């Protein structure tokens, strides 16, 4: 396991325990499927708290009937109870469509991060240019996955956002 | 066998017959209906790019065969026929529905709500007349256009083929039919969606969250 | 990659970093068919947010049963939130009909913004050529054009 | 498309943009019956604008039971919010026997204005062509001035 993807300059192949060692190909497979989609949806989250900072929360509504308007809603771990409960249900029916459009499983080509989602267009017959894509990928996924962590930890303890 | 005469319905060797209309022959109909059903138009990605037909609605036509011997549950063709006229008239009705509100025409009594425009107008005396000749008019365009034969699944006319075409369509090189009549064809599920949508939220009001201020 | 059209007179293969890596000839035409849509979606856009001030607005209502009118809706970024719904939808159903009509896959007329306007056209090749170009650039001129416009009416009040 | 009954002294195949393929016999067949039905009808209501104002209006009633009379239904474009409604549906039943009674399927006699009428029919096929295109040229002009006479009645208010 240690010529795939992943492996890399700062460390080489990372196993501080056992997992992986044993072969298990499929329960690779299974692990990078997993790390793959935690990455994607943890840089979305690492995203989806510096934006409403940086530049600001969303010009407009977001609850035309409530009035919620967007910029009352809080940053973090607070947006929770503030988000309307069919906005939540609407997220998450988004997010469980995209699981069940695609049909990760053994061997089909959802089972290794192709979620048929072919937009950061990157082009056939030049590969060695979509690995390095997809390695950083991988890179910043495992970043934004233990940035994502960190930063529930500091809205926990600091008790807002930032 | 049994001889010619006394063959009806459930009798060993009766063929099959479909004469609904005084006035013409007796048809013959073949089971079909599924091998139609197999190479008919639909069946887009929506569904997983087969054919959704759930409950079994296109076969119970073969099944005639097996229960009676009679045509008492439509072809396929029928379906299809159906679902075209449904589109269409739910299309329409749905333009109508959102144009009423802000529209008037005639000397019609001023309804803008759907649901008590239909029966104003019959109160009419200026408005039974102009419903007398929609009505005339329709019967006209619908009998012209009798399909019913497609309930047997010989209708001699692809579903939805009335003689209307003012455009080039159906006669240009370009312009493929086949993706013409699947929007067509889903496009009219969708109306016919949201015409009952229209009649949950005026029945159940807040059903469908867009048209809770609408009649 | 210095004869595929643009390259024109100003500077020359503007690339400080892009098309470098291996050329990629068809990574290169799906960037110019982009180009090229993008070219387009500005001209008209820039077009459509500049003519509100040389010509007034419509003379009209574009939305008679909401009694808008195109001259109580404000020009520029301001609309967004004026023009009706239903309005934003039959406009951006237009423009599916436009990416959705023609194939616009690798490899076919639509993937080199081959459409069948023809309006502006010609038949010396030269010509051809030269016009094409002719509507890269004034693409990619609208392009930062219609960016500048949106941001002077982002950080001003209005448009201009 | 040429020797159709349509070029006429001071114009020839008048097609800015008609006939958009130059061809498609059925269409133009289908455009024939149109044009021929709009210019006997327009000739028939400019007809009809031209007669009242000129030749008083009828002297009966037009209807005893909802007590209108002749000359209390204005002439122009008023006048259809004034007869009544019934006689408005008794116009379409005979505009409906006089459409549907003869067939006008393309290729029958009817998608070519041949309703066997004659009349002010001729014997030589050369006057049979002056009738004809006099017919034609007359119900174009009709068309135009009959439009003309709805927006004339539209803007200014009355018949004239
Ligand atoms: C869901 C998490 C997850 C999963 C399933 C994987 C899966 C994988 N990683 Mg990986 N990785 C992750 C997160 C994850 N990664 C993060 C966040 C980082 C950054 C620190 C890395 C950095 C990394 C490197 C540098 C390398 C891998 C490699 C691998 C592969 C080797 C098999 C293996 O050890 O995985 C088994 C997966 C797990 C054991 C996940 C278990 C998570 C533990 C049990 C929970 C606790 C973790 C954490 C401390 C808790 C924080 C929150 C807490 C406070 C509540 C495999 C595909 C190697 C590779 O590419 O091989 C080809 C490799 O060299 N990973
Ligand atoms: C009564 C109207 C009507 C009719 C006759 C048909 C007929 C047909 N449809 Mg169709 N369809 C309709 C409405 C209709 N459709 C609507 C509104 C939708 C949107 C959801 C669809 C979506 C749809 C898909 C996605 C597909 C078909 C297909 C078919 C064909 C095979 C299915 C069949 O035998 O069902 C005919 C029999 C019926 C439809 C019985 C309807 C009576 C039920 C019991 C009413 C229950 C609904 C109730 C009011 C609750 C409302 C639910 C809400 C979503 C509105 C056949 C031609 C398939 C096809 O094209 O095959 C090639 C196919 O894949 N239809
Ligand atoms: C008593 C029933 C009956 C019968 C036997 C007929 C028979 C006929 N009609 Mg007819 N019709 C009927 C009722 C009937 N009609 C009604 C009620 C209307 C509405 C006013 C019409 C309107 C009508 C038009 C407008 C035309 C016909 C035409 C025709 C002829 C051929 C085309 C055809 O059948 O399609 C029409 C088929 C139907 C209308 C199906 C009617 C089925 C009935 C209504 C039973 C419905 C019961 C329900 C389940 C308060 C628990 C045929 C002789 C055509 C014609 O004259 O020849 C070209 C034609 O153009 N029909
Ligand atoms: C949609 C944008 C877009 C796209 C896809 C292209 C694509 C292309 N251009 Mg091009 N161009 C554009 C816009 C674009 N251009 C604009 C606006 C200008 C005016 C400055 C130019 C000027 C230009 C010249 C002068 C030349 C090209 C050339 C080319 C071709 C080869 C270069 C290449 O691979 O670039 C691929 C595309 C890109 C690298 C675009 C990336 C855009 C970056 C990542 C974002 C920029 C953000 C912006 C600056 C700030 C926005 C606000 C921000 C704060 C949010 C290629 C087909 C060359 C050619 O014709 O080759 C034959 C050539 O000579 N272009
Ligand atoms: C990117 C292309 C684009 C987009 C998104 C819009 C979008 C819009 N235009 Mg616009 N417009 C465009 C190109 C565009 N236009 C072009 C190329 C022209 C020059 C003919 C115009 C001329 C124009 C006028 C004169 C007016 C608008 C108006 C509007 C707004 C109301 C919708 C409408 O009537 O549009 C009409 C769009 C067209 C006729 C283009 C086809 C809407 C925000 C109205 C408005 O809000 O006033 C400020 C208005 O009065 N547009
Ligand atoms: C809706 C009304 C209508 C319709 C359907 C037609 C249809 C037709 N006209 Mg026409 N025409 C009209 C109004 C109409 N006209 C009016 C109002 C005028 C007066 C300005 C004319 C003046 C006119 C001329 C001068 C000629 C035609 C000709 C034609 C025929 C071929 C051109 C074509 O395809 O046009 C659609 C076609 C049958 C041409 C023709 O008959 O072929 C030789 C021809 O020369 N038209
Ligand atoms: C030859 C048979 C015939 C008969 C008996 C009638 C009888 C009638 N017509 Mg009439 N009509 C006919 C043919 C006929 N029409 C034809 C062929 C045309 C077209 C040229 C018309 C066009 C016509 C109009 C335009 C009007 C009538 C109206 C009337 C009614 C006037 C009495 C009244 O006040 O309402 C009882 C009366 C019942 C009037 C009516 O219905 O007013 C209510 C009216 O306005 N008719
Ligand atoms: C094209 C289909 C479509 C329509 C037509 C539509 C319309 C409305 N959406 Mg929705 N939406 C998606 C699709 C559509 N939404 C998708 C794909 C997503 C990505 C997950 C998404 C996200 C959210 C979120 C996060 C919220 C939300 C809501 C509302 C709302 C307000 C109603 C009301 O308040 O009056 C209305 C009218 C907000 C809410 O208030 O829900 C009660 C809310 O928080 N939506
Ligand atoms: C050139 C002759 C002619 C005139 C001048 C005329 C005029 C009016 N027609 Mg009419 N018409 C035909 C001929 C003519 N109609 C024909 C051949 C057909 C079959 C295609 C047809 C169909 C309908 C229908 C279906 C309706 C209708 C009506 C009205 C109406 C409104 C009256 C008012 O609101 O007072 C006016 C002024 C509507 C109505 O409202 O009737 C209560 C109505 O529903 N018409
Ligand atoms: C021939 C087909 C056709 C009809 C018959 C039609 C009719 C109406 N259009 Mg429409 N339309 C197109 C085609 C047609 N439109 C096309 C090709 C485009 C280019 C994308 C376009 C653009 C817009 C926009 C931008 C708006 C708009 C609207 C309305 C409206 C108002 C209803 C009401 O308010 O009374 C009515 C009746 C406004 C709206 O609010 O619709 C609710 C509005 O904002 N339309
Ligand atoms: C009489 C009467 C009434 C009435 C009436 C009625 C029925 C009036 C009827 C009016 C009618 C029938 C109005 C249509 C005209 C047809 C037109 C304008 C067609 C134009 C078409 C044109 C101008 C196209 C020209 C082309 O050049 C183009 C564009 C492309 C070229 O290549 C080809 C040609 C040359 C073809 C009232 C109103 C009911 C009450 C009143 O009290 C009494």
């Amino acid at each position: 396991f240690e010529n795939e993807r992943g492996v890399q300059a700062p460390v080489g192949y990372w196993d501080p325990l056992g997992f992986a060692r044993d072969g298990n190909v499929a329960l690779f497979k299974i692990r990078r499927a997993t790390e793959i989609k935690h990455g994607r949806i943890s840089m979305l989250a690492a995203m989806g708290y510096i934006t409403p900072e940086v530049t600001g929360k969303f010009p407009g509504y977001l609850s035309p009937s409530m009035g919620l308007k967007f910029a009352d809603i809080p940053n973090g771990l607070a947006a929770i109870s503030k988000v309307p409960g069919y906005g939540w249900a609407q997220i998450l029916g988004w997010m469980a469509f995209c699981e069940i459009s695609v049909d990760q499983s053994p061997g089909k080509p959802g089972a290794a991060g192709d979620m048929g989602f072919k937009a950061f267009k990157v082009t056939a017959d030049a590969p060695e240019t979509t690995e390095k894509k997809l390695a950083s990928e991988l890179a910043n996924g495992r970043l934004a996955m233990m940035a994502i962590i960190g930063m529930f930890f500091q809205d926990g303890l600091t008790g807002s956002a930032w | 066998a049994h001889p010619k005469h006394m063959l009806v319905a459930g009798v060993r060797g009766y063929e099959m017959e479909w004469q609904p209309i005084p006035g013409d022959a007796v048809k013959y109909p073949k089971p079909n209906s599924e091998e139609m059903f197999k190479t008919m138009i639909g069946a887009d990605v929506e569904t997983g790019g087969e054919a959704w037909d759930p409950l079994g609605f296109h076969k119970l036509f073969d099944r005639n065969f097996d229960f009676n011997m009679l045509p008492v549950y439509p072809h396929v063709q029928w379906l299809r026929e159906a679902e075209i006229k449904h589109g269409r008239v739910c299309m329409l009705a749905f333009i109508g529905c959102f144009a009423q509100a802000g529209y008037h025409i005639g000397s019609y009594p001023v309804q803008p709500d759907w649901s008590k425009a239909l029966a104003e107008c019959y109160a009419s005396p200026t408005g039974a007349v102009g419903l007398f000749q929609i009505s005339v008019l329709i019967g006209w365009i619908e009998g012209k256009n009798y399909n019913g034969d497609a309930w047997v699944g010989m209708s001699e006319k692809e579903p939805g083929d009335l003689g209307f075409d003012p455009a080039g369509f159906t006669k240009n090189p370009d312009f493929d039919l086949k993706k013409a009549q699947l929007q067509e064809i889903k496009n009219g599920r969708l109306a016919m969606v949201g015409c009952a949508s229209i009649a949950a939220n005026h029945f159940i009001p807040g059903s469908v969250p867009l048209l809770t201020g609408f009649y | 990659f210095e004869s595929e059209l643009g390259a024109q007179a100003p500077l020359g293969f503007f690339d400080p970093l892009k098309l470098t890596g291996d050329g990629s000839v068809e990574a290169f035409k799906r960037r110019r068919q982009s180009e090229i849509k993008h070219g387009r979606i500005s001209m008209l856009a820039a077009m459509g947010y500049m003519t509100p001030e040389i010509t007034g607005k419509f003379p009209g209502y574009l939305s008679p049963s909401l009694n808008l009118k195109f001259a109580d809706v404000p020009n520029g970024l301001a609309a967004v939130s004026k023009v009706p719904a239903a309005g934003w939808a039959q406009i951006l159903g237009y423009m599916a009909y436009c990416e959705t009509s023609q194939d616009q896959s690798a490899g076919t007329p639509g993937a080199a913004g081959e459409f069948g306007f023809k309006v502006i056209t010609s038949d010396d090749d030269e010509v051809l050529k030269r016009k094409l170009a002719s509507e890269l650039a004034n693409g990619r001129l609208a392009m930062m054009a219609i960016i500048g416009m949106f941001y002077q009416d982002g950080l001003t009040g209005s448009a201009w | 498309f040429e020797n159709e009954l349509g070029v006429q002294a001071p114009t020839g195949f008048f097609d800015p943009l008609g006939l958009s393929s130059d061809g498609s016999i059925d269409n133009f067949k289908r455009r024939r019956a149109s044009e021929i039905k709009h210019g006997r009808v327009a000739m028939l209501a400019t007809m009809g604008y031209m007669t009242p104002e000129i030749t008083g209006k009828f002297p009966g009633y037009l209807s005893y039971s909802q007590s209108i009379k002749f000359a209390d239904v204005p002439n122009g474009l008023a006048a259809m919010s004034k007869v009544p409604v019934l006689g408005w549906a008794q116009v379409a039943a005979y505009g409906a026997v006089c459409e549907l009674s003869q067939d006008q399927s393309p290729g029958t006699p009817g998608a070519a204005g041949d309703f066997g009428f004659k009349v002010i029919t001729s014997e030589d096929e050369e006057t049979l062509k002056r009738k004809l295109n006099s017919e034609l040229a007359n119900g174009r002009l009709a068309m135009m001035a009959i439009i003309g006479l709805f927006f004339q009645d539209g803007l200014t208010g009355g018949a004239y």
